[PDB]
């Protein structure tokens, strides 16, 4: 902040809820938790010019953990080939994944 | 699914209702059926000009009032925690914040309607 | 105003900018900037004349629209990144409406065409508190970003700032429209600056807010709207014409005085970052605001308007209005150029 | 980056509990009385070792406890615990406040045979240590190296040299 | 039962480009209270009910001031609506049309950007304790009375000073 | 750009390193300047108020010219420790970086072959 | 999620250039900012709910809070414009350019 | 556009004069389309006629004043066979400058604009061949 009263004071306003690995209600871990606290423990006093360079394997794990893009792209990728497959005809699906399975508990 | 098949076949139920009460009695409309009603004589002016709101003060409050309820609503939820004290003194403190805020619109006449 | 409502509103007031510095959250320098705008529209339209109602009116409309696209940026950011602060890697289409949102609050140009405009129809104290108080809060939060704006558009906003500013104090006669395009073309100096030093951003701020509250202070003195009002002030306060004179040179960046060294030290630092075309540009501009400055001068100074026949019963009366404070802000607005490397750091 | 390794169907094969959910919560509290241990151990290695993959073994004698706590059940106090269950799965909730004296019969007999005690109230929601021969994981998250810090630099704060420094000013 | 959300966000579109299109404010107020009913199904589909049934009731009590307000000083002889005016219609049909083709250059061009049908409905719930109690939308708002008593103090003194604002507002 | 240094107590006016500095010496121009300031703030005062410049106000223009010294000796004494440790990081950052800041050999004016620009 | 958040956006993004494209009413213009206010509100909620961030949750109704007061004021100075002119006319809201 | 200015400039001067007036008279075009926006919206017209009427005429002034700006430089890079040459740029400008007088109907805005124009696109010659950075990232 501009002004640091709230670290001159040793107060906490607003600062234990700044991130998604911050205190949450009921110990109810946020998505992403151990991933943000991986960058957090990297980024940590070294400043940010050195935390964007030499933490940027964090912080795309996290990015990932977080947006799911790369996740989104292999699902799509997978389904657009069975259903390529499907069209050609030289995949049947199994049938588990078909609906009828043997359920477990 | 259950909620939404059920708002569904209430909506179904009240627009069938309303298209048979359409559809069903004979139709015989011209223009002195349909003018508006002014008790018998024609209207001076149209009702779409402005009309003078004497509670318009009492309407902002209530929209005040409304977002004191909607932070005062997660109270049965707010009972449930450890530090109890912290939750009552704040309770406290909104409850009496709002009755304060009334008593001064009380002592400053927002609550009387103008005019 | 019964003093409970002038406590609440003063109060809320002064909260709004506090709560933004000391802020961590973006949701609680937002929370800030919303109590500085709710707290001061009332006093802005305490005149309760048509002036006064449009000019609060489209004061609230720029800022509640400014505020939405710093909300849409701070979710966008919380969106992206899960926390409650631009930390390094926010995108930088955030970063620019977070800009461009607080460059529109701030009232630079080409955000600047309602500053003007609500400058005037208010009385002169709220311009002063207008003016000076409510910069801070978004300067802060441009502050706090600094190293991650684009130098780019930050320039541009700059320059045109300077240029209308300097445009608009040139044509206009009414103080407040005068003081807003000077407003305008400070706020442009401090945000050229802000990338590369925001330590000079704040001396600027600081030297335009004991350059400006005085100049209020003086035009608060006869209630002098216009250039003739405060012409013929040789008659009613003979006294503050030479102070009159120091702070608007002062505010033309005249050497000597103390407002050249915010000048001065701006253009040092964009030399030394390799900027020349753009802090001779600054400069230039600079010069037209110090025109217009110096024909305020003329007018008020170093001529002698016409007075009118009931000044006589004017300086029958007396007065007890200019305060204590305004002499010390004069002063230090007016004769501290050798402490330069004391105010600089 | 390097594929995931996860275990195989074969791996992953169990005696399951085909036991419904109105059956487990009859025989909850004496389950979390006597099949204790194993289920804290397995506990333990979850909260310590995040990785699923690490704990089939406890998770497969988890399996195996409670299989023993039921065909002992089975064995000795059939009928008393299956009008229990009954009756709780009577319930939308299944709340005990409802069947009582089905509890009561199912809690005499399992105290006659077996010398089982119900656990009192606030006994199973405790924290309890445990001891384990598994090594505690030194790095669960499996983190990288931290970053250094940056050079701090130490020794007295002398004066500013000829002044300021600020272009003509001597001090 | 996969692209209810889109068809939910779609329509929460088209009611903001009717009020951004401004009829008279009767109908904004309308297109409002729809979009409000709208963004909360999405709040309940995408998870606590809470947060939806709050915006709901506030947009609820809010147009409802708001058509107090209409009827009262911001009325005219002949209220405009969207099909009043053919520019305001074609504008209205233009942008239903620049939606549509927006959403099919997001789906074939850019492939799996942020709009991918083919994975519509695949990505709504990310992850959910399966187990566990203790879990719904309210807690947190809850916690506003323990965990963050600067955020239930900054909105309290909003509320009060808003009061002395409004009074000092329409004082005259 | 000093904010964010390590040991930077937040909000502190003077920390106990710039106890290590010595004091101004309280009669130097800066103060003397500062006190002039004061006094001149007084006779401005005086002449705003359309009261007698010099002869009036003497516990007005004492309180002056004693508030402006004072606070312009601690704020002198927070600008010197800032200038000291910005000269200590800089000389520390030099120490900590030397192939940064490499010793270059500046030869005599005998193997270099400045170009001569007759004027005539 | 995103092309949900993509649709919100966009709708944000409207009542945006609805506010900034004046028509001669401003209750129309302070509903597209209450329309802007609105899609922040969802965007957040549901950012809230797909990260689990129930110690953000405060955030979206503290919002509504100070958006609501935002809209409390602009309500009180349309009650000043329209006792001023008759109407909420941004056309006569014109007269402070001299 | 990006590439197509950063075109511009991939070929010294005296050479491809076609495609320089092209980019020139682009970027020209693009600059009186946002002048002519910015009036429109500041200073509206009586309809919507006379608005694209100012519309056209503006844009159309500004592509003007860029192609002969652009053809008039690369003419004279050809003709005095010195591609790095700010004279060349301070005749196109006072080219530009002359054309703006044209359009405007006034041979004071053109001697003005000759000047003023000439100057810039000179500095902005003496720029490109020496480096300058007009918005440079923060260094120190
Ligand atoms: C001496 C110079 C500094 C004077 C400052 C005070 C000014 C003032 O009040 O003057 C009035 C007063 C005289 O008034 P008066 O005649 O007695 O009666 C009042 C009239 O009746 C009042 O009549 P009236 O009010 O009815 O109408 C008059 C009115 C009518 O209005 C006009 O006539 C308008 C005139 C407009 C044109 C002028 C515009 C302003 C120009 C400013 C200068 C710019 C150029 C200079 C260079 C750039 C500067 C940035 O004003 C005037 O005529 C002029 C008033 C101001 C005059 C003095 C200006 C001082 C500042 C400028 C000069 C010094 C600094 C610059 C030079 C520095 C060195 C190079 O001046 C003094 O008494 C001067 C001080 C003399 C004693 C000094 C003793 C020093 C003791 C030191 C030891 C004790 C302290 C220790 C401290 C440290 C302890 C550690
Ligand atoms: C009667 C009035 C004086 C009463 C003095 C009573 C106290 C006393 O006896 O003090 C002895 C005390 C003993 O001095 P020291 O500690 O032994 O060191 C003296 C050395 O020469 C060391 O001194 P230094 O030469 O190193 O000077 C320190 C340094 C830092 O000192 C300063 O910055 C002070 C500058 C004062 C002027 O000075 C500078 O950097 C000079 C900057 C010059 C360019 C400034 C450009 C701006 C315009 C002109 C100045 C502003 C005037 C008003 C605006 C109007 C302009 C037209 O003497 C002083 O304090 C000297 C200054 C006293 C007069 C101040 C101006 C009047
Ligand atoms: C830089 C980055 C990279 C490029 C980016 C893209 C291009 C950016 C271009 C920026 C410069 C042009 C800006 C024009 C603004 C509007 C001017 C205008 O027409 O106003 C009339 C309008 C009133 O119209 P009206 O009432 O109908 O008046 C009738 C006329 O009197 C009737 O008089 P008339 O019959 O003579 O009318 C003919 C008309 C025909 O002219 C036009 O339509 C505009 C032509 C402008 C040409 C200037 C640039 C030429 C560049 C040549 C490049 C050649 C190649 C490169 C090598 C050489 C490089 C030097 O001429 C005018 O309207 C002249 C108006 C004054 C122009 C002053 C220009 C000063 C700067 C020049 C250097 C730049 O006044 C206003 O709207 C005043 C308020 C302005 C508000 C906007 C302030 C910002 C503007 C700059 C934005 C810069 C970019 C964004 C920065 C960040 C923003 C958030
Ligand atoms: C659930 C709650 C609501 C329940 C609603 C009632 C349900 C049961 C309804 C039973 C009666 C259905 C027919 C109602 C017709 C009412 C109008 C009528 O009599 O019209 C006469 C008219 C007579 O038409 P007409 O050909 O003699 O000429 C009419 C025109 N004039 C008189 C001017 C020349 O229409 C019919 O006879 C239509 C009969 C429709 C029968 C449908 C079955
Ligand atoms: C802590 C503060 C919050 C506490 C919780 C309660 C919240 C109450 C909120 C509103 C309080 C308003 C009180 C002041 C006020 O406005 O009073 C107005 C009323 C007369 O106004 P009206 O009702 O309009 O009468 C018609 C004209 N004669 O005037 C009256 O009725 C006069 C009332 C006099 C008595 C006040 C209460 C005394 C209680 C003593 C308790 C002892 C045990
Ligand atoms: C009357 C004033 C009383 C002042 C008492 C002390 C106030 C204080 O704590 O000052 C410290 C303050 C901030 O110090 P720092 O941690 O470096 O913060 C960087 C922010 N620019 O330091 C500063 O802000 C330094 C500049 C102060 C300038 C004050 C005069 C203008
Ligand atoms: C995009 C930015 C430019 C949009 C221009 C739209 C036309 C315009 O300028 O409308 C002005 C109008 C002024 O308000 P009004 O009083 O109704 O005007 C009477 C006419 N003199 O303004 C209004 O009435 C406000 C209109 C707000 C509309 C918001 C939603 C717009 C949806 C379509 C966006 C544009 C799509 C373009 C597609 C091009 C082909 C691909
Ligand atoms: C070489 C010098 C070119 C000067 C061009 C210029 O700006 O001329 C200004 C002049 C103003 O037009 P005006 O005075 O009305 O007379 C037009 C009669 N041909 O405009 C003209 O004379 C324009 C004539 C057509 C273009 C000539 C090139
Ligand atoms: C970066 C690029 C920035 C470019 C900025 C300049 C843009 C082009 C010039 C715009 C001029 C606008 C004002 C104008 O037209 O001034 C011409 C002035 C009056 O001539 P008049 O016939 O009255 O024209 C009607 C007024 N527009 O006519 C005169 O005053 C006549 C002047 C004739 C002599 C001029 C000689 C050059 C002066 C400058 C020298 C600089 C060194």
């Amino acid at each position: 902040p501009f002004l640091d009263i709230q670290k001159k004071l040793g107060i906490s306003l607003d600062r234990h809820f700044m991130f998604l690995s911050a205190e949450q209600p009921y110990k109810n871990a946020a998505r992403c938790h151990a991933f943000e606290k991986e960058w957090i423990e990297c980024a940590h006093g070294i400043g940010g010019t050195r935390a964007k360079k030499e933490c940027k394997i964090e912080f795309d794990d996290f990015e990932e953990c977080l947006l799911r893009y790369k996740t989104m792209r292999r699902m799509h990728d997978i389904k657009k080939q069975r259903e390529k497959l499907m069209k050609e005809g030289k995949y049947t699906p199994p049938p588990h994944h078909s609906g009828r399975e043997e359920p477990r508990p | 699914m259950n909620l939404y098949t059920v708002i569904f076949i209430n909506i179904l139920l009240s627009l069938t209702l309303i298209l048979v009460a359409f559809w069903l009695p004979q139709m015989n409309l011209y223009s002195e059926k349909a003018n508006p009603y002014e008790c018998g004589f024609d209207p001076t002016s149209s009702a779409r000009l402005p009309f003078s709101m004497k509670f318009f003060l009492v309407a902002i409050t209530f929209l005040l009032f409304d977002l004191e309820i909607a932070l005062l609503l997660p109270l049965p939820w707010a009972i449930q925690t450890i530090k109890t004290s912290t939750m009552m003194i704040m309770a406290f403190i909104l409850v009496t914040i709002l009755s304060l805020g009334l008593a001064y619109e009380w002592t400053q006449k927002g609550l009387e309607w103008t005019e | 105003m019964n003093p409970i409502t002038l406590a609440i509103i003063y109060f809320t007031i002064f909260l709004g900018p506090v709560i933004t510095m000391s802020s961590t959250n973006l949701m609680l320098m937002w929370v800030g900037l919303e109590f500085s705008l709710l707290a001061i529209i009332p006093m802005l339209i305490n005149k309760k004349n048509p002036r006064s109602t449009e000019a609060a009116t489209k004061y609230f409309v720029t800022q509640a629209t400014a505020s939405m696209i710093i909300l849409l940026a701070i979710v966008l950011n919380y969106k992206q990144l899960g926390t409650w602060m631009f930390q390094q890697q926010t995108n930088g289409l955030i970063l620019n409406m977070t800009l461009m949102a607080l460059s529109m609050k701030l009232g630079l140009a080409p955000f600047h065409f309602w500053l003007p405009e609500v400058t005037q129809g208010i009385p002169l104290h709220m311009g002063l508190i207008l003016l000076t108080w409510q910069k801070i809060a978004p300067l802060s939060i441009l502050i706090q970003i600094y190293p991650l704006l684009n130098s780019t558009i930050i320039l541009m906003l700059a320059i045109t700032s300077i240029f209308m500013g300097a445009w608009g104090g040139l044509n206009q006669t009414q103080m407040r429209k005068i003081m807003a395009y000077s407003s305008i073309a400070h706020m442009g100096w401090m945000l050229a600056i802000l990338p590369y030093n925001p330590s000079l951003t704040l001396l600027n701020l600081m030297i335009y807010i004991i350059l400006t509250a005085p100049m209020f202070m003086a035009l608060m003195l006869n209630n002098s709207m216009t250039i003739n009002s405060i012409s013929l002030l040789w008659n009613k306060t003979p006294a503050m014409l030479t102070m009159i004179s120091l702070m608007l040179l002062s505010l033309g960046g005249l050497p000597p005085l103390t407002g050249f060294l915010p000048k001065w030290i701006i253009i040092t630092e964009l030399m030394k970052n390799n900027c020349l075309i753009m802090a001779t540009l600054m400069a230039m501009m600079a010069l037209l605001n110090l025109f217009f400055y110096t024909r305020l001068i003329y007018s008020t100074s170093l001529t002698m308007f016409p007075t009118n026949n009931n000044s006589k019963m004017m300086t029958h009366q007396t007065k007890t209005k200019p305060n204590l404070m305004f002499s010390t802000l004069a002063i230090m607005s007016t004769m501290t150029l050798p402490l330069a490397p004391q105010l600089i750091t | 980056p390097g594929i995931v390794e996860l275990p195989t169907l074969e791996e992953l094969k169990v005696e399951e509990v085909k036991v419904s959910s109105a059956v487990l919560k009859a025989a909850a509290h004496h389950y979390g009385a006597q099949c204790d241990k194993t289920n804290k151990e397995f506990m333990l290695c979850r909260w310590e070792e995040k990785d699923p993959r690490r704990c089939l073994k406890e998770g497969k004698l988890v399996n195996g406890c409670a299989l023993n706590f039921f065909r002992q059940i089975k064995s000795h106090c059939a009928e008393p615990f299956t009008e229990y269950w009954t009756c709780l799965d009577y319930s939308n909730m299944q709340l005990f406040r409802h069947c009582r004296q089905q509890q009561a019969k199912f809690d005499q007999c399992v105290l006659d045979k077996l010398g089982w005690v119900r656990p009192d109230l606030g006994q199973l929601s405790k924290v309890t240590k445990v001891k384990t021969d598994r090594p505690l994981p030194e790095n669960p998250y499996h983190s990288r190296a931290r970053p250094e810090p940056n050079p701090v630099i130490e020794g007295d704060l002398k004066p500013a040299k000829h002044g300021t420094r600020f272009f003509f000013w001597t001090v | 039962m996969n692209n209810y959300i889109f068809v939910l966000s779609s329509l929460f579109l088209v009611g903001c480009l009717g009020l951004a299109l401004k009829p008279s404010p009767i109908y904004g107020g309308l297109g409002l209270i729809v979009s409000g009913f709208v963004g909360c199904l999405m709040v309940l589909g995408f998870g606590g009910s809470f947060l939806g049934l709050m915006v709901f009731l506030i947009y609820l009590g809010g147009m409802l001031v708001v058509f107090g307000y209409t009827t009262a000083m911001a009325t005219e002889e002949y209220p405009e609506t969207w099909g009043s005016n053919w520019l305001i219609l074609g504008f209205l049909v233009l942008g239903v049309i620049m939606e549509v083709f927006l959403i099919c250059v997001l789906n074939y061009y850019d492939e799996v950007g942020v709009i991918n049908l083919d994975g519509l409905g695949d990505w709504l719930m990310y992850e959910v304790d399966d187990v566990g109690v203790m879990l719904e939308g309210g807690i947190g708002v809850a916690a506003m009375y323990s965990c963050a008593t600067w955020m239930m103090v900054v909105a309290g003194w909003s509320l009060f000073a808003g009061i002395f604002i409004i009074i000092e507002i329409t004082r005259d | 750009m000093m904010n964010g240094r390590p040991g930077h107590e937040p909000l502190k006016f003077l920390p106990d390193e710039a106890r290590s500095l010595p004091p101004p010496k309280l009669n130097d121009p800066r103060l003397v300047y500062m006190g002039l300031l004061g006094y001149c703030t007084g006779l401005m005062d005086n002449m705003l108020r359309m009261r007698p410049v010099m002869r009036a106000g003497l516990h007005r223009q004492l309180l002056f010219v004693t508030s402006f010294v004072f606070a312009g000796y601690f704020y002198l004494k927070r600008q010197n420790y800032l200038y000291a440790v910005k000269d200590h990081d800089m000389f520390g950052y030099i120490k900590l970086h030397p192939e940064d800041f490499p010793e270059k050999e500046k030869k005599t004016y005998a193997e270099i072959l400045e170009p001569f620009h007759p004027v005539r | 999620m995103p092309s949900t958040f993509f649709n919100l956006t966009m709708a944000f993004s409207l009542s945006l250039l609805g506010t900034l494209m004046f028509r001669s009413h401003l209750m129309s213009t302070l509903l597209c900012l209450e329309g802007m206010v609105l899609s922040l509100f969802i965007m957040t909620s549901v950012t809230s709910l797909n990260s689990n961030s129930m110690s953000s949750m405060p955030i979206p109704i503290t919002i509504l809070v100070f958006a609501a007061c935002e809209a409390a004021v602009g309500l009180a100075l349309l009650v000043k414009v329209s006792n001023t002119y008759g109407t909420d006319y941004v056309q006569n809201l014109n007269l402070l350019q001299c | 556009v990006k590439r197509f200015f950063e075109s511009y400039h991939e070929v010294p001067d005296g050479t491809q004069c076609h495609r320089k007036t092209y980019i020139t008279t682009a970027l020209g075009g693009i600059c009186g389309i946002i002048g002519s926006a910015y009036s429109v919206s500041l200073n509206p017209a009586d309809s919507t006629l006379e608005a694209v009427a100012r519309v056209g005429r503006y844009t159309f002034t500004a592509a003007a004043i860029g192609a002969m700006f652009g053809l008039t430089t690369c003419v004279s890079a050809q003709v005095r066979e010195k591609p790095d040459d700010p004279l060349n740029y301070f005749i196109g400008g006072c080219a530009g400058g002359l054309t703006l007088g044209a359009r405007t109907h006034s041979y004071g805005t053109a001697a003005m604009g000759c000047v003023y124009m000439g100057t810039a696109a000179a500095l902005f010659k003496i720029g490109k061949l020496e480096g300058w950075e007009l918005f440079p990232t923060p260094k120190v």
